[PDB]
């Protein structure tokens, strides 16, 4: 959407979560900058009414910022003249049972907004856990529409944020957990009218592909592979759910994203490559259908469910100027791609400590399995880096392009896993394997990298107590924000890694920090309020060290820090 | 098994040592109900056509209106 890439370059404006369609998280803002910010101080606060986990982060756009909340997913807008009043709010009803099938706390990964135009106001998008997309009048909260994606009695959720791209607004899907088929929607913005849906799995007419697809690079695999990599009929609750983040290219009109994890987590019960679950995907922003697709993890094993953020860069491969996406997965691997071809340009291990994989072969595309921190029936697999928490999640990281650096939030976590059989039921959990988790070699949860993602040098790397989930802020002030899940938010020189402010905030973060500009003035803005899957343990009040999907062993100790909350926290100097 | 050799492109995958090629009727077999499986599908079909009826109807009145009984 064209004049929203517009809004997107005014410092003004924070118009989507990603902050632009290249999700850079970069400001070119710099009254808060490396020798001022140990005197940010905290302006003004909101509650947000609820607990639980709170993901994403506000909006802010002509003058308005918009907030949002984990399940029941309430909305509110206000007005940056006066931030002490709700200039609007939109309260859901939905099931409460949409709360059991949530695997991971009923988090919710925020907003998405279109200014006005033919179809006519503008409008805030909302994804509720029980399944719908809503359309609602950004100046005064009004319903304008709402339709159904997603059906909570087969297990299956909503919780990544809508995606507006020129008159259409994209729908993802949640619950690979419990057997559900991913798959992907666009819906038209005036009507609601769903004009296309891209499956993860199964015939080619669902994967929606181009005849084209593949073309640059066939050795990645093309026509047919949906079917033919599973066995028989188990691809139809296979999984590849896309919870994730995107990205949108508008002079190649292409959308890109992650599919999630095959199901269940017992590889056992599902031989093959199981595509086109674990892949990056490039797609035509009108109709959807793929023009390149490249699978990260054939055959998982681990849950590296392949969702995690894309970032834009333009940068020199070989000397030449190459349009690129950059892509930290799950799997431990920093991917970035030629974002017009899908051509392979690096894959490198965000940490020397990934073992499932040795290496990717570059040529070939396919990572070299070390059999020995495999996963199969009948065995506990001991040591395997990462776990299923990933060395990467759901953080959007940040990008700057002076320094041609990416700054992200890290995970240091290893795991041992048994699968065991079960079956499917519509409605049930579908994951069949049991998990310890515990700290990475080097002893901590936790780390912060700044990398360039053509060459993988790592420029420096700082240690956290627990895993950096919730993603960063760069900006030319030459400075990275993160929070961190035990309820800080910090500030670090993007030359050197130094840390130069935290703040203590009343709980953990699991999202992302902005910044913008009003009435002349620099804010920073981020949600407080812990959960998501680190926080599972606190939030439910859970004891088996196996439980939360093997989480709550991990993060034991992070209840002795933080309380769940509810909070936005806005700081200005 | 590696992942390195392919029957085909794009198609990688083969047995562990000692397992089975095919998963029906061995000791791993997921013996899937095909009511179960087919479920999801089913249900996707009837969010479709339900939101096809608010669609249709806000074409017809220029009023959106969600549950489909008062349509
Ligand atoms: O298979 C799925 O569709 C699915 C859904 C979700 C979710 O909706 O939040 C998560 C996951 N998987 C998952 O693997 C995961 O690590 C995860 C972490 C979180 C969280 O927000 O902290 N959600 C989810
Ligand atoms: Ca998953």
């Amino acid at each position: 959407n064209s004049e929203l890439d517009r809004l997107s370059k005014d410092d003004r404006n924070w118009v989507m979560q990603t902050k632009d369609y290249s999700a850079t998280h970069f400001s070119r803002l710099t009254e808060i900058n490396s020798h001022n910010v140990k005197n940010l101080k905290v302006a003004w606060t909101l509650s947000t009414g609820t607990l639980h986990g709170h993901e994403g982060a506000p909006l802010v756009v002509d003058g308005i910022m918009y907030i949002h909340t984990p399940f029941p997913n309430n909305v509110y807008a206000v007005d940056l003249n006066d931030t002490r009043k709700m200039l609007w709010q939109y309260k859901p009803k939905q099931n409460p049972a949409a709360r059991a099938v949530a695997c991971c706390d009923v988090v919710n990964r925020g907003l998405a907004y279109v200014p006005a135009g033919e179809h006519g106001p503008a409008k805030i998008f909302l994804n509720q856990l029980d399944g719908h997309i809503v359309a609602l009048n950004a100046k005064t909260g009004e319903e304008i529409w709402k339709m159904e994606n997603s059906d909570i009695a087969m297990g299956s959720t909503l919780t990544g944020a809508p995606f507006v791209v020129k008159d259409k607004v994209l729908v993802g899907s949640a619950g690979a957990e419990l057997g559900v088929r991913g798959y992907v929607t666009a819906y038209n913005i005036k009507d609601g009218k769903q004009e296309w849906r891209a499956y993860a799995t199964g015939p080619d007419e669902d994967l929606l592909l181009d005849k084209d697809f593949n073309k640059d690079n066939p050795h990645y695999g093309q026509f047919g592979l949906g079917l033919s990599t599973w066995e028989g009929d188990a691809w139809k609750i296979g999984g590849g759910t896309n919870w994730g983040w995107y990205a949108y290219d508008p002079k190649l009109d292409m959308i890109y994203y992650g599919s999630g994890n095959p199901a269940p987590w017992n590889e056992t019960m599902r031989p093959g490559d199981n595509k086109w679950t674990m892949t990056i995907w490039g797609r035509d922003a009108d109709t959807g259908r793929a023009k390149f697709g490249y699978q990260k993890t054939p055959h998982d094993e681990w849950d590296y469910a392949g969702v995690n953020y894309m970032g834009l860069s333009e940068q020199e491969v070989d000397g030449k100027l190459t349009p690129l996406l950059t892509h930290p997965d799950r799997n431990g691997l920093v991917y970035t791609l030629n974002r017009e071809t899908g051509a392979l340009v690096n894959a490198f291990k965000i940490d020397d400590t990934v073992n499932w994989v040795k290496k990717v072969d570059l040529k070939t595309g396919l990572p070299i399995r070390d059999p020995e921190y495999s996963t199969r029936m009948d065995h506990n697999a001991k040591g395997i880096c990462p776990s299923a928490m990933g060395y990467h999640n759901q953080g959007i990281e940040s990008y700057d392009p002076d320094k041609k650096l990416f700054f992200m939030g890290v995970n240091h976590i290893c795991m041992d896993w048994e699968p065991f059989m079960l079956p499917y039921r519509a409605g049930q959990f579908f994951v069949g394997a049991t998990l310890n988790m515990y700290p990475g070699p080097k002893g901590m949860l936790g780390q912060v990298k700044a990398m360039n993602a053509v060459t993988g040098k790592m420029e420096w790397e700082v240690p956290e107590k627990f895993a950096v989930w919730g993603g960063t802020l760069a900006t030319a002030g030459d400075l990275v924000f993160y929070g961190t899940l035990d309820g800080f938010i910090k500030a670090r020189d993007t030359r050197t890694g130094e840390l130069k402010w935290q703040f203590q905030l009343p709980s953990g973060v699991i999202g992302h920090p902005i910044t913008y500009q009003h009435n002349g003035k620099q804010y920073i803005a981020i949600y407080s309020g812990v959960g998501g899957w680190p926080g599972v343990g606190l939030v439910f009040d859970l004891k088996d060290p196996t439980a939360g999907l093997g989480a709550v062993g991990a993060f034991r100790e992070l209840a002795h820090y933080t309380q769940m909350g509810g909070s936005v926290f806005v700081f200005s100097l | 098994y590696d992942g390195t050799h392919c029957k085909a492109p794009g198609n990688c995958w083969e047995p562990k040592p000692g397992y089975p090629d095919k998963v029906a009727g061995s000791k791993y077999d997921p013996k899937h109900d095909p009511n179960e499986l087919n479920k999801q599908a089913e249900s996707i079909k009837a969010m479709e056509a339900r939101n096809q009826k608010r669609v249709e109807n806000y074409a017809k009145t220029g009023k959106f209106v969600y549950k489909v009984e008062d349509i």
